[PDB]
């Protein structure tokens, strides 16, 4: 057992100069007549199983068939953090329910719902999804059922779930909420349902040999590739690998670094079948994950954490687990959240290692020493409530009536410092009175599928007499924004300098490739010429007609047209009143070009000396071009990489535009 | 010295004014909500764990 030591390179390598019959094998199919009589006796009911029992597939179907939709008229939730894993296991209970997708089977994220009113019996959505039900129904009376999947994960909108649905049930007595999660503390749920009884589902699983390097690795990228290459050369077939990765840009780089050895290797090595699981992945895409990979064929999965605990993918034999987690933390002091990948905890890697044991005995490779895994990494995770800027749950739960906000009971509450920060960024962005009371702005805040910053983006540029009439243009860079990281193929510079011969910043390069795009009548040869994604577009399309349908609904579409006709817009003066709508949305992410470099405005904040991030055509201008640099410069996300970046660059060129706009942030700052 | 604001716990208001945040600052705001409810690091390129140009990966040889 102590031999699992093991070191890189071992050593390099060569080149020639009834869908039926599988849903009763699941584990929770055994105990379907024990747990549908518990949860007709109990209100609340956590159901703890294995990743891969059958839960998150079987449990809804099991409802439907006892009788719990009730002849089609009541509709069953079901919850999931992830948006990949929503829309994945609704196409696989279509499959098993013989139904079409969408019509007895739907599912909802916030862009996209495959959803028809009458025919709908049960419906997968993201956490998010259902807070912004409560907007519309504040009982949820349309549901029978509601599952709370994957509740371990704690994100922040689960959070709020619990509690908001914890006031609703001495309300409701017929709706009945389920939480399945895997097998941790269950606990400290039952605890806040009132002594909620636990049901346990037991879990086949087989032992996994854990492999440890002798030393830390400088680069755990090349460590987990060549960890593939021993794995595939010297193992016997069938055995699948599971790679955990950070982000996206990480398995893309790992993606074709690991196509591109597989093409000299040429027809010796056997065949690698890679496929990539990240969070924006598209829709086909995912149907390829889930696919029974054919004989003399090697599976490489290339995925992050969705891999872990929300999805299963059938046959792993093989785990490697560098042991890092890319997640969004908020300071409320310095007031900002930053993107930052940091090691994560023992309880998310033993869940990581137990994926190599499902189908058979595996083994999982850990590129960190057993020294750095006893006493460098934490032994549970911290929950997202404790950081995150929580200025748009403050804003949902006053428009619920959620007036005290610490009386209000969650499982782990949030500090005082968030809260405050919070409620003074709802101030500055003016929907929330100096009475206290939400305005008129904050209720069309809580209209749109977006942050309330964005929301403030094309309230500004519908209504404010410096920047009104261009609603139009901004609904196009809010689209664009979505949809950033998968929008070129290649370097973003090649594709930058074919649209438009010179920009200044992001947002306006955004806004002339969704023109451009438009003008040529939305062909799809368009995009090869100008290497853009013509998949990403027809996305940011949908995201624009969604964005532009609910400004009707408050009425800035009617607002933009009386003030298109009055302005009469220069181009010269568009791209400025485009710049202080901007400036009205995100006054918190300014930025001022000091000594050492760029820094910090915030006097809370301080100086960060943070750097441009080298995808931004802001570093392009300013490496090749002789411009000096811009003295305010606006960011959409920050990320900590050796130092901060700062990405989606905007250019603000004056400097009373900062006052004009904002003036209460402002005129102390300057 | 320290105002308290408490909120109306159940006619629009388009702008908040251009003296409310002269009346009411914005750190001061925050402070006076929470009283009338009551209550008054950097990792490099791929770097691993425990550790401390590009030369690239290829772990092939002829
Ligand atoms: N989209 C899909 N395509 C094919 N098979 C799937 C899909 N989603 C889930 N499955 C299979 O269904 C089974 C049930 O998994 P699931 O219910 O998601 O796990 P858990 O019980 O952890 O929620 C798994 O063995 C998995 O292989
Ligand atoms: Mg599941």
């Amino acid at each position: 057992r102590v031999k699992r030591t093991y070191e890189v390179t071992r050593d390099k390598y060569d080149y020639v100069f009834t869908i039926q019959e599988a849903r009763k094998l699941l584990p929770v199919h055994q105990y379907k007549d024990e747990l549908l009589q518990e949860i007709k006796k109990n209100q609340v009911l956590i159901i703890m199983g294995e990743t891969g029992s059958g839960k998150t597939t079987q449990l809804p179907q099991y409802l439907v068939e006892d009788g719990f939709t009730d002849q089609g008229k009541l509709q069953i939730a079901i919850t999931q953090p992830r948006r990949v894993a929503a829309t994945s296991v609704a196409a696989r209970v279509a499959d098993e329910m013989n139904v079409v997708l969408g019509k007895e089977v739907g599912y909802q994220i916030r862009f996209e719902d495959k959803t028809t009113p009458n025919k709908t019996v049960l419906k997968y959505m993201t956490d998010g999804m259902l807070l912004r039900e409560f907007l519309t129904d504040s009982k949820l009376s349309k549901y029978s059922c509601i599952m709370i999947d994957e509740a371990h994960e704690r994100t922040l909108a689960t959070d709020i779930l619990i509690g908001l649905l914890k006031d609703i049930l001495p309300q409701r007595p017929t709706l009945k909420l389920l939480i399945s999660s895997a097998t941790m503390n269950a606990k400290k749920f039952s605890e806040f349902f009132d002594n909620c009884p636990i049901f346990n589902v037991p879990g086949r699983r087989y032992p996994v040999d854990i492999h440890y390097t002798l030393q830390p690795e400088a680069n755990y990228i090349h460590a987990a590739i060549t960890t593939i290459f021993q794995i595939h050369t010297t193992q016997s077939l069938p055995g699948d690998i599971l790679v955990f990765l950070t982000g996206q840009e990480e398995i893309e780089r790992t993606k074709t670094k690991l196509e591109e050895i597989m093409s000299k290797l040429g027809s010796r090595t056997k065949q690698m079948i890679i496929t990539p699981i990240y969070a924006n992945l598209p829709q086909e895409q995912q149907l390829k994950i889930f696919q029974p990979t054919p004989e003399n064929c090697r599976k490489v999965v290339l995925a992050t954490n969705i891999a872990e605990t929300s999805l299963t993918i059938d046959g792993i034999r093989y785990v490697i687990d560098p042991g890092f987690v890319k997640e969004n933390s908020y300071v409320p002091s310095t007031g900002m959240t930053q993107l930052l990948t940091v090691p994560c905890s023992r309880a998310s890697v033993d869940q990581r290692a137990g994926r190599a044991g499902r189908v058979g005995p595996g083994k999982c490779f850990r590129i960190f020493t057993k020294w750095s895994y006893l006493h460098e990494l934490e032994l549970m995770p911290k929950p997202e409530i404790t950081r995150t800027n929580l200025s748009n749950t403050v804003l949902l739960l006053l428009s619920l009536g959620v007036t005290d906000l610490i009386k209000f009971p969650l499982m782990d509450k949030p500090s005082i410092p968030t809260l405050r920060k919070s409620l003074e960024n709802l101030y500055i962005l003016g929907a929330l009175n100096s009475k206290g009371t939400i305005t008129r702005l904050g209720k069309m805040m809580c209209e749109f599928p977006c942050e309330p910053e964005f929301a403030k983006v094309l309230y500004t540029a519908a209504t404010h007499e410096q920047c009104q009439g261009v609603l139009e243009e901004c609904l196009t860079i809010v689209s664009m924004l979505h949809e950033t990281p998968s929008l070129f193929i290649g370097q973003k510079r090649d594709a930058a300098a074919s649209v438009l011969s010179e920009v200044e910043s992001d947002h306006i390069l955004y806004l002339e490739i969704f023109n451009q795009w438009r003008n040529s009548k939305f062909s799809r040869s368009w995009c090869q010429d100008h290497k853009i994604q013509f998949k990403t577009m027809l996305r940011v399309r949908n995201i624009r007609n969604q964005l532009f349908r609910c400004s009707e609904k408050v009425g800035l579409v009617e607002k933009n047209d009386q003030a298109r006709m009055k302005i009469g817009n220069i181009a010269g003066y568009i791209n400025a009143r485009i710049t202080r709508c901007f400036i009205s949305g995100f006054p918190m992410n300014i930025v001022q070009l000091g000594p050492t470099g760029y820094q910090t405005m915030g006097r809370s904040s301080g100086g960060l000396n943070v750097s441009v991030h080298p995808t931004s055509i802001l570093f392009v201008n300013h490496k090749e071009k002789a411009q000096r640099p811009s003295k305010y410069v606006l960011y959409q996300q920050l990320m900590l990489t050796s130092k901060e970046f700062i990405r989606d660059c905007l250019v603000i060129p004056k400097e009373e535009w900062l006052i004009d706009m904002v003036p209460q942030i402002f005129k102390d700052l300057i | 010295k320290k105002l308290v604001i408490k909120l109306s716990e159940n006619p629009l208001v388009e702008y908040v004014t251009e003296k409310e945040y002269n009346e009411v600052p914005v750190e001061e705001f925050g402070d006076a909500l929470l009283r009338g409810m009551g209550w008054e690091q950097i990792h490099p390129d791929g770097l691993g764990i425990g550790a401390k140009e590009e030369a690239s990966f290829m772990p092939v040889v002829k």
